[PDB]
């Protein structure tokens, strides 16, 4: 279930890649689902954000 | 939309990540809203989750949340179970602490999301707990009565000569004595040896100011 601590960071490298300096907006969104491993359900999440 | 709690739980997330506190102008530089825009979201939210000064606005960051202080909790309890001497940077704890080091376990989660709170990680919850709960602040002095009166205390006193109910958002009474202030250079010398630096202190002070109204 909760990711281990190189699932999650491979996750943000990931998603720093694509989100070029959103940082916290990387990170928000990886503890508000701690038990998401997929890129893509992460990403859809990043975007729906408005701000 | 400057109601949404998804926004103003990032506020709280960027001020916690810069040490609890940030002046609107770099705010601004981190989150996708116009000015106005991130006013109206920081004056709906209102003082129980951000406390604005015209110091050059500037914000703090707070929150309602509490740690248990149970020394041993037999649930159900619906406050945060974590250990607070390592949040202060003092746990000397294998672990064999019977307080939870794991800062974002499922039961602190579900605590977190009651407070719209899921979003911070364990770094930025300590820094907004610091500032917010009155359980991570050293002990007051209970031979202290108030100012100009009894040679202080008893007593270097390692204790604080502030009002009580004023760390605790509840100094309700005209007659009051004590202390409410916090930015003194003797309370600043405890508040360090507990893991309390002065900007915290400044952070906390600005929050029971903003309760005592
Ligand atoms: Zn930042
Ligand atoms: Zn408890
Ligand atoms: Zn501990
Ligand atoms: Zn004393
Ligand atoms: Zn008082």
């Amino acid at each position: 279930g909760i990711r281990k601590t190189r699932e999650t960071e491979r996750l943000r490298r990931q998603l720093l890649e694509v989100f070029w300096g959103q940082d916290h907006k990387v990170d928000f969104i990886l503890q508000r689902e701690p038990y998401c491993r997929d890129i893509n359900q992460l990403s859809e999440a990043l975007l729906s954000l408005n701000f | 939309n400057a109601a949404d709690p998804e926004v103003c739980c990032f506020i709280t997330k960027i001020l916690c990540a810069h040490g609890g506190r940030m002046a609107l102008d770099a705010l601004l530089q981190e989150i996708a809203l116009s000015e106005p825009q991130l006013c109206e979201v920081l004056q709906v939210a209102g003082p129980d989750r951000f406390v604005v000064l015209e110091t050059t606005r500037s914000v703090v960051a707070t929150t309602r949340a509490r740690v248990c202080r149970r020394k041993y909790c037999q649930r159900p309890c619906d406050n945060l179970h974590l250990c607070k001497l390592n949040l202060l940077g003092r746990c000397n704890y294998r672990n064999l602490c019977k307080y939870s080091h794991e800062v974002l376990s499922e039961e602190n989660f579900k605590v977190l999301k009651n407070h719209e709170l899921s979003g911070l990680n364990k770094e930025e919850l300590a820094v907004l707990l610091l500032q917010s709960d009155p359980f991570f602040m050293p002990e007051i002095c209970k031979s202290y009565k108030g100012e100009g009166r009894q040679q202080i205390c008893n007593q270097p006193c390692s204790r604080l000569h502030i009002c009580d109910h004023f760390t605790r958002g509840n100094c309700r009474f005209p007659n009051c004595l004590r202390s409410h202030n916090l930015m003194d250079r003797k309370v600043l010398a405890i508040m360090r040896e507990h893991g309390l630096n002065p900007d915290v202190v400044q952070n906390i002070q600005d929050i029971c100011n903003s309760k005592h109204m």
